[PDB]
């Protein structure tokens, strides 16, 4: 009865009080999110504070428990999860400063508006329109009026936020003992006390730096591929041996580079595999294309939709007025209620979407016999990973052709493999220095190796040197370039990106070995091969339980 | 003839709860078994005393049938040498049992939208059930060494908690009706048991 006992029953109590709690709330959330009304918005915000009052009072009462006498890992992860102070170590003037930045920055960044030099009351905003021009448009005049305008009528009202947040982040993440923010975002891969598992938080950055290493020798080769293929589009504005200028790269910030496909497809008079007509042709709906997903999924060794799953789901848009945030997502209330939230058309798209959505509720169908504090992902970035390598083998040909969506024999040919693997390292690769490089500057800059005045000159530097663009007008510290992104004003972390692309690939290779696959990897198909279900079960059902470099073990390695 | 009250314990309208569960003895009357098929939506109808093989031939004493409610997934700790929740603070079955237990889903009937909490259990006790046994008190359970002289607060928690049962829980989170039909063979000669072929 020393400490451990007291600390097992108090969990005890918290699991089941807890799992009631979150249930109404997300239950809440749901009918909110699928039927837009004004007292559902009420009652979603009753739930929802109700829920985080509840969390708190916990988290102060659970901070009583020494974590140093605690013997059992389990509720040694339960009781370090729970007892975290996160914010509200800071004082309330301090507190209520943050909280009106960050609501401050965010709106700003959605509700900003620029408009042309001409015509004043023509007014744009970012979403439906500024980015339109970006991702559609071909004159360079254009694209550069949209870039710069965006960075220098909002760009220029973020910076004296994102210098004072900075500050604030700073001093709550030390009040933890983190020594910055940028350590207490790391914190989530560390590992403690496995032996033989251990990851301290100053790793992740050597292991970053060093796959970086070996991309590099791709990217050069698909940045010298695509410099090239651009010099015939905008003649006289690239340099054949210089970077690229950063508003030619199909949208605001250069994230992705889907959008430069129309410019660089390799042999245009090839058109890719798309089965949009056959499949409206066939007469297909929502129902066959779900209840293709699960045959897929049960195909590997995966159990079957809970039969509550085709009541509770909207799938079909509701016709009349009925308004719903069609974004898909997939819900896990609790306590064995899964649901799909998704406005379905008849399309390509959608037919793997639906197998994305539904990677994601098979993994929660997994892990939910574990403790209410322990379902989640291994880390951050297994959640996506785990939900894309289902679409990713869901799309090829040998997998299409078995469906019924093609022709029975549908000979290819070496042209649309390489017009399908550009097509996909546009949006794969061409985003791995961007992220390594963004991450790079804010970690440099919570930590405080940039001074203040010098945010600018190293963003542009490391622009040039990492990504290799360059912008097309001089910015000097007046401008905040990094801020003008939806997740650097918005506070999230953005390493998740890079691992979850690392990892989606690490498993694409294992299982496809149990497969026992034999040509090329990106002709690898997964389905009716059992023994890659087992290998993806014994990951799937741990939840975090263990440490994610056991679980990344149990599959790869 | 009489017969069995079956009807009168197979449909009572509001069952008890699992930890203050009910207990209804039958005496000697006839003994039709083979007529509790009526409606059999049924979960499972194991047996472990008597196989099903001597439906009514045999006779005993005395029968007991307690009857409760309890969720989905906890029908298999209901049975003798299971650990768990019910298995000790709830319910508890002898090894030597006798009778057998039966099970079927009532979601339509005793879950509620917005929160069924009239059915409890126990999640928290100093010691294991004995067989049979029945607990009703409600002390405030201590955890820590300090006597909290009965109020809700640091180590020491109310022993009670409450199913919050809904029509959208998946199997396993759903209310499930259970009676366990437990049989009796002291000394007496002639008891209840089955009717003969006339
Ligand atoms: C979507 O929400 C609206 C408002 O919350 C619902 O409209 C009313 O809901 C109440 C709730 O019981 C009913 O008593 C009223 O009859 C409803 N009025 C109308 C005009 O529908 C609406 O029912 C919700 N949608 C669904 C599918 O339930
Ligand atoms: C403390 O750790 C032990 C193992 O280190 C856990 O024991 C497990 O308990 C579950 C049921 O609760 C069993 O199904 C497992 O087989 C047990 N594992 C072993 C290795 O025996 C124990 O559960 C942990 N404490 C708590 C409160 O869960
Ligand atoms: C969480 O924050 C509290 C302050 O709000 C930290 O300070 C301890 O708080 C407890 C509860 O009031 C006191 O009993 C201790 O004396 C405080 N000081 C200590 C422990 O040095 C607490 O340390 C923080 N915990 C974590 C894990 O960050
Ligand atoms: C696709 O495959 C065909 C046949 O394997 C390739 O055509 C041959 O390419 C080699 C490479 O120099 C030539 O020596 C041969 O003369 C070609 N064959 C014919 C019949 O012309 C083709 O190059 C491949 N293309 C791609 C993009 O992989
Ligand atoms: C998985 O295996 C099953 C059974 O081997 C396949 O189903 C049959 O496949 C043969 C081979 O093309 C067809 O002639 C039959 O018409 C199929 N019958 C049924 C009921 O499906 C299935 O096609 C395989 N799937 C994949 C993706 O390989
Ligand atoms: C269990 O009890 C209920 C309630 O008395 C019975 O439901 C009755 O069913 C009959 C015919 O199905 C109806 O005429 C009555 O109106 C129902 N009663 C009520 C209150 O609605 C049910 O039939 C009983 N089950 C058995 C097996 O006898
Ligand atoms: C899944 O559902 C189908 C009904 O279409 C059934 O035939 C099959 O046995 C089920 N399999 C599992 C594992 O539940
Ligand atoms: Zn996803």
């Amino acid at each position: 009865s020393t400490i451990e006992e007291q600390a097992k029953t108090f969990l005890d109590k918290f699991n089941h009080e807890a799992e009631d709690l979150f249930y109404q709330s997300s239950l809440a959330s749901w009918n909110y999110n699928t039927n837009i009304t004004e007292e559902n918005v009420q009652n979603m915000n009753n739930a929802g504070d109700k829920w985080s009052a509840f969390l708190k009072e916990q988290s102060t009462l659970a901070q009583m428990y020494p974590l140093q006498e605690i013997q059992n890992l389990t509720v040694k992860l339960q009781l370090q999860a729970l007892q975290q102070n996160g914010s509200s170590v800071l004082s309330e003037d301090k507190s209520k400063r943050l909280n009106t930045i960050l609501n401050t920055m965010s709106t700003i960044y959605s509700t900003g508006k620029v408009c042309n030099p001409d015509n004043p009351q023509e007014c744009l905003l970012l979403e439906p329109g500024l980015n339109e021009i970006m991702a559609n448009s071909l004159d360079y005049n254009e694209r550069l009026w949209a870039w710069e305008s965006w960075r220098s009528e909002v760009g220029k009202q973020l910076r004296p936020l994102y210098e004072e947040y900075v500050v604030l982040k700073n001093e709550m993440a030390r009040a933890n003992h983190y020594e910055d923010y940028g350590d207490y975002w790391r914190g989530d891969y560390e590992v403690n006390g496995v032996d033989g598992y251990d990851y301290s938080r100053g790793q992740l950055i050597e292991d970053v730096e060093h796959t970086f290493e070996e991309i590099k020798p791709l990217y050069e080769h698909l940045h010298a591929y695509v410099r090239a293929k651009l010099m015939n589009a905008y003649p006289s504005y690239i340099s054949p041996i210089g970077c690229l200028p950063a508003h030619l790269l199909g949208d605001m910030w250069g994230r992705f580079w889907t959008n430069l496909y129309s410019l660089t497809v390799p042999f245009g008079q090839k058109p890719n595999i798309d089965v949009t007509d056959a499949m409206v042709d066939q007469a297909w709906d929502a129902q066959r294309i779900f209840k293709e997903a699960e045959k897929f999924f049960v195909s590997v060794g995966l159990p079957n939709m809970t039969q509550g799953f085709w009541e509770n789901s909207m799938l079909t848009d509701p016709g009349n007025v009925q308004k719903a945030v069609c974004h898909p997502t997939a819900w896990d209330l609790g306590k064995g209620d899964f649901r799909i939230l998704m406005c379905t058309k008849v399309t390509m798209d959608d037919f793997l979407t639906a197998h994305h959505e539904m990677g994601h509720i098979q993994y929660d169908m997994a892990y939910a016999a574990q403790p209410f504090l322990l379902r989640n992902g291994a880390n951050e970035g297994f959640h996506e990973a785990v939900g894309e390598i289902m679409s990713l083998s869901a799309a090829t040909p040998k997998h299409l052709k078995s469906i019924g969506l093609l022709s029975p024999d549908f000979q290819e040919d070496n042209e649309t493999e390489i017009n399908f693997l550009l097509k996909q390292a546009l949006t794969i690769v061409g985003t791995l220095p961007f992220t390594y490089m963004l991450e790079k500057w804010r970690w440099m800059v919570f930590k405080g190796e940039i001074p203040k005045d010098q945010w600018m000159k190293k963003w542009w530097e490391m622009k040039r040197e990492i990504v290799g663009v360059v912008e097309p007008v001089p910015h000097d510290e007046t401008y905040c370039d990094p801020a003008s992104l939806f997740h650097v004003s918005n506070d999230y972390s953005f390493i998740r990106y890079y691992t979850r692309t690392l990892y989606q690939f690490q498993f694409q290779e294992a299982l496809c070995q149990a497969a026992k696959h034999e040509g090329p990897l990106h002709k690898c198909d997964i389905s009716n091969s059992t023994e890659a279900g087992q290998k993806l079960f014994n990951m799937l059902r741990l939840g975090k339980s263990e440490p994610w470099t056991l679980a990344l073990e149990n599959v790869v390695g | 003839t009489n017969l069995c009250p079956f009807d009168e314990v197979f449909n009572a309208t509001r069952f008890a709860s699992v930890y203050a569960w009910n207990r209804k003895r039958i005496s000697n009357c006839v003994a039709d078994y083979s007529v509790l098929y009526n409606f059999a939506p049924f979960f499972a109808f194991k047996c472990y005393g008597v196989s099903p093989t001597k439906l009514n031939d045999l006779c005993f004493t005395n029968v007991y049938a307690d009857s409760f409610v309890i969720r989905g997934n906890e029908v298999s700790q209901i049975a003798p040498g299971q650990t768990g929740n019910i298995a000790d603070y709830n319910y508890k079955l002898p090894d030597d049992f006798t009778g057998c237990v039966i099970a079927w889903n009532s979601n339509k009937l005793d879950s509620k939208v917005g929160g069924n909490y009239n059915y409890r259990y126990r999640l928290f006790r100093k010691s294991n059930l004995k067989p049979f046994e029945r607990d009703i008190s409600t002390e405030i359970y201590q955890a820590g060494n300090k006597p909290c002289n009965g109020v809700a607060g640091v180590n020491c928690y109310f022993p009670l908690q409450s199913y919050g049962f809904r029509p959208t829980y998946g199997v396993g989170h759903q209310p499930y009706r259970v009676v366990v039909l437990s049989f009796e063979l002291l000394h007496a000669p002639a008891t209840v048991c089955g009717p003969k072929k006339s």
